[PDB]
């Protein structure tokens, strides 16, 4: 099937019409997104399939015919861009300043903008482009608005 | 059965829409890969 690098939906037919579940990055032949979006199940791409190669719970990710490629990281101090894929919406950049997700285990970045549930796996890039993790795995605050952690491969 | 289809260039874009804050959270992260604020 298609094995073009880019942000993909990741769709199923199980429920009402077709409905999205989530979203992904395409690398170096490999298909990345968040282990919550596709529950390690094996996907589609036209007439051909994709396999699980690695997934891990705890970091919430899997990688799709080869290993993790994504391996940039948020520099702690500019700006970056989550390139969201909203369910029935065309792929669109948003600009912000990383907050913190301070943990017993160090620092993560943190971005928070708030996207439906089937936005999860759109990737967060850099000003090179390079992705520095993927949107979709965060907390509620005291407000109601959504933070989401910026999760890269450990 | 899922399915993947393309969107889009994974590109930096400029002038693109600039929004949200950068909150700082004491956070905890469980087993189950669920985040909690502490
Ligand atoms: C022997 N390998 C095969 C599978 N594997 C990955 O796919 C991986 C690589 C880098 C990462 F950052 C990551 F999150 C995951 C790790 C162990």
């Amino acid at each position: 099937g298609e094995t073009t690098d880019g942000v993909y939906r990741v769709m199923t037919r199980r429920l009402l019409g077709s409905t999205q579940v989530g979203v992904g990055v395409m690398q170096e032949g490999v298909f990345h997104t968040m282990w919550h979006v596709t529950k390690g199940a094996a996907l589609r791409s036209g007439e051909g399939r994709l396999d699980p190669y690695w997934g891990d719970v705890k970091q919430d990710l899997v990688s799709y015919c080869g290993p993790w490629k994504l391996d940039a990281a948020w520099d702690g101090l500019s700006e970056v861009q989550l390139l969201a894929v909203p369910p029935g919406e065309r792929a669109k950049n948003i600009q912000t300043l990383p907050g913190i997700f301070k943990t017993k285990d160090g620092d993560i970045g943190a971005v928070a903008l708030d996207y439906p549930a089937g936005t999860s796996g759109s990737p967060i890039l850099d000003k090179c482009g390079r992705v520095i993790g993927l949107y979709g795995n965060g907390v509620v605050i005291k407000n109601g608005s959504y933070v989401s952690a910026i999760t890269q491969g450990k | 059965d899922m399915y993947i289809e393309r969107a889009g260039d994974i590109t930096w874009e400029k002038d693109a829409e600039v929004t949200g804050n950068s909150p700082r959270l004491d956070v905890a992260l469980d087993e189950s890969g669920d985040f909690s604020l502490v």
